[PDB]
């Protein structure tokens, strides 16, 4: 009794495949350590240039998404991790992502440290953890993360 | 690899001041208003401070706590 | 209202370092204290300013 | 009353040195003369000092340049100094044998003090008169350069 | 179907939160705008 | 085995301790260590020192006072200042995060919590939420 | 039970009262707030 | 015809008793030279960390008492006089305390020094004290403190 397992959006590493569902037409979504979270877009026509939005939401029927020319710069891709806005959405906000390395307590009352690998959520919202070295599930609330 | 060479930076440094003077020292005021009694009390002080150019020194040595920072609570 | 224009800062004091030669009234060049300058400082306080 | 008070410090070949420049607003009827002297022991001002102590200076007590209300820190060689080795009396510093040859530095607090250097905007008049049984001379405040 | 009701808070605690530094960096960025009114002079009647 | 930590638990005997007067030693993340110290005489206060080499004769340890809080106490590592050993030469130190195979040959992350040695310097880790030991060459070092 | 009445005074005369002065200690403190409102600019205006 | 005795409040002298309560978690009551009396705690749950608040009463229903944290001091707590607060309070605020010595009017017309050692007081409010060297008890407008 709960929800199918939920994707974590993959950042893209690499810029061969970014220029590519670049030049097929494919939405991207760049995250800005500054200024804003923006998508970026390869004009639609024969008139190629790059283009910007900040309407960061699914295209509907009442919200037009519009698009300004800007002179996107290589450098900018390469040092901001950048998604496919199909993945990147509200749908997944999960405080501990998958491979994210967590301290768990265990039954022994030893706090183990262990990666996330699988995530899903019950009906009422509360995220189902996987790890490494355990087989059942782990609660949100009884995890650690310990940072640097 | 640069035995012999000119190496030359653009670097970003902590900003650092001393007091030259003080300007404005001390001001006062006796606070009465629901007191027990009078008070004496000193307000701000102005100082005129100049940069630290031709001798500079380290950031002081601070004592850290072990509290981590936007730490989650329940 | 001072905390809220101001800007946070770490404050140390000043006191003379006891490396100060005797006789000419000068510092040594390189010592713990102070690293030439004729003045040491005590351990910083914050504060906002 | 009392305004912009300066602690004005020079950087000479003697040493430093402070003039510090201050504004007063006096009361009614008072006439004051040139190089009169006031004090405030309610405010305290910090100074900082160091002196060298030799087989002499630790019998006869140190001569402080400035005056004293109470001490804040104490510094050697040695490091700090405690209250079981230095006693205070009459504005000159005693000290054990322990640091006859040494180097002492303090940080101290002091009553502040200013005298009249000029003055500023003398006298001031009125001929009080209403609700008076006659005229009345009155003189209103004086103005010093501190 | 069922009712609309507030239900609990969700929120939890944050104790010491550090402020937000910008981050240096030589790479571009996109200055987000306002669009909103413009004032100029009328240079016409300066002319006059 | 080794005994060149001997981390004191409970803040109470570090008071006691403090109170006996003798001279601490705390960890500090990213920075220089410390040692800590209670002032003699009428007045009682905490002071520190940044010099952490033992007293001689051409070195003295000098000691200012400090607002020092409980917090760095009770969280950071603390021990007696004289019993302590300055390093333990060990690839991997304690609570460093390395990556290990199961015995089922599934690969997990663990923090080593460990010090044993043979007479010839050997050494061998267990791991956080695990049993057995492992050697160096088994672990992996992870990287921040 | 009884009805509550005011009752006379009990606050004795004291004649003389010195002000006070704020005593100097290498000791902390805790700076005692005051929560309110806050001032700032609109940062994002001031680019426009 | 009186009430029981009233006890003061002890100030705690040692360092060691005063963290040994904290440890437990029992609450202190620190009164500041400068700035104000607050109270101290320490954090429950396993998030270990001091706690200072100003809500300056008795945990009742409709006062709920609201904690920060702060980086409390150790001098802090040496010099300032320290008390628990299951004891300080409104209770008794006894113009002269126990143990405070005082100069009362005998009988003979002659002004003597004496200790206060024990404390009531009688329906009325008015403080009964009981003095070394004397049997019965004293009334506060009697008495004389000298100081310094
Ligand atoms: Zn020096």
């Amino acid at each position: 009794i709960s929800l199918n397992p939920i994707q974590d959006a993959k950042p893209i590493d690499d810029i061969v495949d970014i220029m590519t569902y670049l030049k097929n037409g494919k939405v991207l979504r760049v995250k800005q350590d500054n200024q804003g979270d923006i998508l970026v877009r390869m004009s639609p026509g024969k008139h190629k240039f790059t283009e910007v939005s900040r309407d960061l939401d699914k295209e509907s029927f009442y919200y037009k998404r519009h698009w300004v020319l800007y002179n996107v710069s290589v450098n900018s891709l390469i040092t901001f991790d950048v998604y496919l806005d199909e993945e990147y959405s509200e749908t997944t906000k999960v405080k501990y992502p998958k491979d994210t390395i967590v301290e768990y307590t265990r039954e022994d009352q030893e706090k183990d440290v262990a990666m996330i690998k699988e995530i899903l959520t019950d009906n009422n919202g509360n995220y189902f953890y996987a790890l490494i070295g355990e087989t059942m599930l782990f609660d949100e609330n009884k995890l650690n993360k310990v940072k640097d | 690899k640069y035995e012999n060479h000119t190496v030359t930076l653009k670097i970003l440094m902590t900003l650092r001041y001393v007091v030259s003077d003080i300007l404005k020292e001390s001001r006062y005021q006796y606070t009465k208003f629901n007191q027990p009694k009078s008070k004496f009390e000193n307000l701000p002080q102005k100082l005129l401070l100049k940069r630290e150019d031709v001798i500079v020194l380290q950031d002081p040595y601070k004592v850290n706590d072990g509290i981590e920072e936007d730490l989650e609570i329940q | 209202f001072i905390n809220d224009r101001g800007i946070k800062v770490l404050w140390e004091e000043a006191y003379f370092c006891p490396c100060l030669n005797p006789d000419t009234g000068h510092p040594r060049v390189d010592c713990p204290r102070c690293h030439g300058k004729g003045i040491a400082y005590l351990p910083p306080k914050e504060t906002i300013m | 009353a009392i305004q912009s008070q300066e602690k004005g410090t020079n950087q000479l070949d003697i040493g430093i040195l402070d003039t510090g420049t201050a504004i007063g607003t006096t009361q009614l009827e008072k006439r004051i003369s040139y190089r009169d002297r006031f004090t405030v022991p309610e405010v305290l001002m910090p100074q900082q000092m160091i002196y060298f102590v030799n087989k002499d200076r630790i019998k006869k007590g140190i001569p402080l340049y400035y005056d004293v209300k109470e001490i804040t820190y104490i510094a050697t060689q040695d490091g700090t100094v405690y209250e079981e080795d230095y006693e205070i009396k009459n504005n000159r510093l005693y000290l054990n044998e322990k640091y006859e040859n040494h180097t002492v530095t303090l940080k101290i607090l002091m009553t502040l003090r200013y005298v009249v250097s000029d003055i500023l905007k003398e006298s001031r008049y009125q001929y009080t008169k209403f609700n008076q049984p006659k005229s009345k001379f009155e003189n209103l405040p004086q103005k010093l350069l501190l | 179907e069922k009712p609309y009701m507030i239900g609990a808070n969700s929120n939890p605690n944050v104790i010491n939160k550090s402020t937000t530094y910008t981050t240096t960096t030589q790479a571009d960025e996109q200055d987000k705008p306002k669009y909103t009114t413009r004032l100029e002079f009328d240079t016409i009647d300066m002319i006059r």
